[PDB]
């Protein structure tokens, strides 16, 4: 559901850089929230909107799973 | 007293003759002694 | 090849099992060495803790198997057979307090107490018994107390400066016997006064052996 | 008076020290003897061992109270005898392999029969009569055994009747070791009086006495020719004596080593003189030159016994570490 | 072009670098020491009863150390799991089993020393290698029983956009099971063994100093060293784990604990290196034992 749901929104935009910024906003990052991250985007508003929506849909998906990352040895 | 005079009465031999006899004995049995000369593993019963 | 060699190997394995079992069984028992100056009271101690070559006596106290060895009958140079007892748990040394007023029959000049002190010093300072503890029994307490009232202790201790009472004389004798010990850090001496009627000697030996085995266990575990 | 006479006679016998005549003989190259079989049966300090006439089986005695007859080739244990007295310090192997002797602090000497019908090793007879500890014993025959005891006396016994056929007295100290000559008619014994004496098996008279050592004699071994014997002493020196010369031939000693000797043995040819020292190792000496031919450092504790096979095929050395190692 | 637009380039954190350094040092030293101790004790396993406990301890620590390079590569690879779904269930369980076995073996050693100090007659009468081997087997079985959850719930998930395979634990939103597992693990791995060590060694020291003959300063030093090392090196890991299994991930405390996780494991692994050193320095002599071997 995650990969397909994200690829659905990625295919909407056509410019390769927009899909790139969407790929990136789909990347997992817990140290910073979306707004904090999407803030320092250097490209136009298209990439900003794509990043924001892709990071929103991703957060709305990763929040449902319960698989906890556990380092090897614990 | 008796034991002492008994030990004194018994004859004695020079040291050189006894040493030569010892040397001859060691030389004669030199090849027979397995410790003096190394023995091949096949003949040695203590293989491993 | 196999029919004989493998049977011999099975026999050897059975012998090894039996040897290990016997070695463990022997290790279960505590070995003790009994020494004295001929007639310092060894017989009394022997007949007390009970429930021609060396004499071995077995006795069990508080579920602990003891194996005491008496070597006084050897009457030979101790230097050539003292090393056999290197692994004994403790040494029971018997001295009769009455030896202060008796001269050695074979010498007629040296007192029996001096011979006992020399023997104790030789045993304590022995290289083989560097770590072995000693249990010193001062027998003939009643007879020594009786004799002290008639024969002063200065006969054998010219340096003695005290009253002719049992307490002070016994304390002086104990201090003299303990001062002979040089390795006062590793070795420990347990001194006790005994008679022919008191039975607390067995508990004393048991406490000494318990301390010794606790020390040995701590050493084996690397704690001591 | 007679002492000075014997001294002058022995001095006149010393025409030349053999160290001078033995110079022509080239020194043997240093040999490194490696261990072959490690026997791990005993658990306490080993005290004595003896080789068999077949050079195959060897008996060993330990303070734990067990006699183990080892198969030197396969390492298998042939027999395990439970000793009646755990304080053993001497054992012997009969020449015919029918009996084994044992003893120690218990003055009784025990003879064990190996070729029994029941298959279990049982005491053939108990020999008593010594007031001191049994120091060393050797089988003169299947029915006769010579013994040495700390009570300044040696005795020859008849295993059939169980009585001293001859008693040897004259030692002024504790008797330590004993060795039978090849001819089986003479035997030498050393005692703590710093002397060694030659005794007649049947006449019972002391033929000769030697006083070259400075301390107690710990071990003694007869040269394979029967005319000489070596002696180990607490003074850390081994001396070679000859019966015909009646004088000390050579003294095997070294400065770095100062501890006494415990065992001594000769090779079949007698060129190699092995001595078990108290320095947790054993030394090999040249009987004709008194040089350190080799050093055995396999043992971890004090070496207690040493013996060479009748054919010299291998050497056995026991130690207080409860391990017997065969070398060749 | 290829770099992330959000400029969040991934890189090893300072705690991760510290964890890697500690991992390398502990791997080297523990490997060497545990190999030496295994050798010496296996040689002494037939002659002494003490050799059994330390042999088991050294085997466990040697396995734990050999498992380290995999952890090193995992940390360097940003927790990437190249192995399959069976290795993810086996290997973490195996390393956790080894750690719990080491802990319970230290506990059994403390118990055996307490029994030797307080019950000398019973030990002299009935102590042997059989009981020691039985205790070691019981410890290993308890470790495996405590590890079963590792086999049970370890599963792998797929990271798509950043290509990466992530190993972890899935409880299916069952908070009760996770909490119970964490509580029982803490109790049977850090609380009970620590209390056993403390009480046993305190009573040992008291009974040993009660009398002059057995009194010694070396026992106090060894006891203090062992207890302090165990406590200091196992406290952070256990606390961090038990608080991880109790709070939700959304809190920033969880992020800080995840940052500190690697350092916690690296610190806890220091016990495997300390144990051989303590054993060697405490023994009467190691060079002599090695030459004897
Ligand atoms: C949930 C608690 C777990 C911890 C349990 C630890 C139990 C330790 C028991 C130690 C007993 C020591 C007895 C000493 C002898 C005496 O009573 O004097
Ligand atoms: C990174 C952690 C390092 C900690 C290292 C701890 C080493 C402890 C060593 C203990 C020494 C014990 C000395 C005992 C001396 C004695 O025999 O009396």
């Amino acid at each position: 559901t995650l990969q397909k749901k994200i690829e659905e929104i990625a295919a909407k935009y056509k410019h390769s850089v927009v899909k790139k910024c969407c790929y990136d906003g789909a990347c997992v990052n817990n140290d910073e929230t979306c707004e904090q991250r999407a803030a320092r985007i250097s490209l136009g508003p298209r990439c900003i909107k794509a990043f924001t929506e892709c990071c929103v849909v991703a957060s709305q998906l990763r929040a449902n799973i319960s698989h906890k990352d556990m380092q090897l040895g614990r | 007293v008796e034991q002492l005079k008994m030990e004194a009465n018994i004859d004695r031999i020079k040291v050189s003759k006894a040493a030569a006899d010892l040397m001859a004995y060691c030389e004669a049995h030199a090849k027979e002694d397995p410790l003096l000369t190394p023995v091949p593993a096949s003949e040695n019963p203590f293989r491993e | 090849l196999s029919a004989e060699d493998k049977a011999a190997v099975e026999r050897s394995k059975m012998i090894d099992r039996n040897l290990r079992e016997d070695g463990e069984k022997a290790a279960r028992e505590v070995k003790l060495l009994l020494l004295g100056a001929g007639e310092s009271g060894k017989s009394t101690i022997v007949k007390q803790m009970k429930i021609t070559g060396i004499v071995e006596t077995h006795f069990t106290f508080k579920d602990l198997h003891f194996k005491m060895f008496d070597v006084g009958a050897q009457r030979s140079e101790r230097k050539k057979w003292i090393h056999c007892f290197e692994g004994v748990t403790a040494i029971i040394f018997c001295v009769a307090l009455s030896d202060y007023d008796l001269v050695l029959a074979e010498d007629e000049e040296m007192n029996r107490m001096h011979e006992s002190m020399k023997l104790f010093d030789s045993i304590c300072n022995n290289k083989w018994f560097t770590d072995t503890s000693i249990i010193l029994f001062l027998n003939k307490k009643d007879l020594f107390e009786e004799k002290i009232k008639k024969s002063p202790l200065t006969i054998c201790y010219p340096e003695y400066a005290g009253s002719n009472t049992y307490e002070e004389a016994a304390a002086y004798i104990q201090c003299q016997f303990e001062d002979l010990n040089k390795r006062k850090d590793t070795k420990e001496i347990y001194t006790h006064f005994t008679c022919s009627t008191d039975t607390k000697n067995v508990q004393f030996v048991f406490d000494a052996v318990t301390d010794v085995i606790i020390k040995n266990n701590l050493k084996d575990c690397g704690l001591f | 008076q007679l002492k000075n006479q014997i001294r002058d006679a022995r001095k006149a016998c010393a025409d030349a020290t053999l160290s001078q005549i033995t110079n022509n003989i080239d020194p043997v190259g240093r040999i490194q003897m490696r261990t072959r079989r490690t026997l791990r049966g005993h658990l306490a300090k080993i005290y004595a061992m003896h080789w068999g006439t077949d050079s195959r089986l060897l008996v060993s005695a330990s303070q734990d109270g067990k006699l183990i007859i080892w198969d030197s080739y396969t390492t298998n244990k042939v027999h395990a005898i439970p000793l009646r007295s755990s304080w053993v310090m001497t054992c012997a192997y009969a020449p015919s392999g029918n009996y084994v002797a044992c003893g120690g602090l218990d003055n009784i000497c025990s003879i064990y029969n190996l070729k029994t019908r029941e298959g279990n090793v049982r005491v053939s007879r108990e020999l008593a009569g010594h007031t001191g500890y049994l120091s060393c014993c050797r089988f003169l025959d299947d029915n006769q055994i010579v013994t040495s005891s700390g009570d300044t006396t040696c005795a020859l016994w008849d295993i059939e009747t169980g009585q001293q056929t001859t008693t040897f007295t004259g030692h002024t100290g504790d008797v330590m070791s004993l060795s039978l000559a090849p001819d089986t008619r003479l035997f030498v014994s050393g005692a703590c009086d710093a002397s060694a004496k030659l005794w007649d098996v049947r006449e019972g008279m002391c033929r000769q006495t030697f006083t070259g050592h400075e301390s107690d004699i710990n071990a003694i071994c007869f040269f394979p020719n029967g005319n000489a014997f070596a002696t180990g002493s607490d003074d850390a020196t081994c001396r070679l004596f000859d019966l015909r010369a009646d004088q000390e031939l050579m003294t095997y000693s070294h400065d770095n080593i100062i501890c006494g000797i415990t065992s001594v043995s000769f090779s079949k040819s007698g060129r190699l003189l092995l001595a078990g020292y108290d320095d947790f190792n054993c030394n090999v000496w040249d009987a004709l030159k008194a040089d350190r031919a080799g050093v055995l450092a396999g043992h971890d504790n004090r070496v207690s016994c040493l013996g060479v096979t009748d054919d010299g095929m291998a050497v056995a050395t026991g130690s207080w570490d409860s391990f017997l190692k065969i070398w060749n | 072009l290829n770099t992330p637009v959000d400029k969040t380039s991934n890189t090893l954190r300072v705690p991760d670098i510290l964890a890697l350094v500690i991992f390398a040092v502990v791997f080297l030293v523990g490997v060497l020491g545990n190999a030496l101790v295994v050798w010496v004790t296996a040689f002494e396993a037939k002659r002494t009863i003490n050799a059994i406990w330390f042999l088991n301890l050294a085997v466990a620590d040697f396995l734990s150390c050999l498992a380290l390079p995999i952890l090193f590569t995992s940390i360097v690879q940003h927790h990437h799991w190249p192995f399959g779904g069976a290795a993810c269930s086996i290997l973490p369980s195996l390393i956790l089993l080894n750690m719990y076995a080491s802990i319970l073996l230290l506990a059994t050693i403390s118990a055996d020393r307490f029994l030797l100090v307080f019950k000398p007659i019973w030990c002299q009468n009935f102590r042997g290698a059989g009981l020691a081997w039985i205790a070691c087997a019981v410890a290993w079985g308890l470790a495996l029983l405590l590890t079963i959850p590792s086999f049970l719930y370890r599963v792998v998930r797929e990271e798509y956009f950043p290509p990466k395979v992530l190993c972890g634990v899935d409880y299916s939103h069952d908070k009760r099971r996770e909490r119970a597992v964490a509580i029982v693990r803490l109790v049977l791995g850090f609380l009970w063994p620590l209390l056993t060590l403390t009480i046993c060694y305190t009573f040992i020291l008291l009974r040993t100093w009660s009398r002059r003959a057995t009194r010694s300063t070396k026992t106090l030093k060894v006891v203090v060293a062992v207890v302090a090392s165990f406590f200091i090196f196992w406290l952070p890991y256990q606390v961090t784990g038990i608080m991880m299994s109790f709070l939700e991930p959304s809190s920033p405390t969880f992020l800080l604990l995840k940052k500190l996780d690697s350092l916690c494991v690296s610190f806890a692994y220091i016990n495997c290196c300390i144990n051989p050193i303590i054993y060697v320095v405490a023994g009467q002599g190691f060079q002599g034992r090695l030459r004897k071997s």
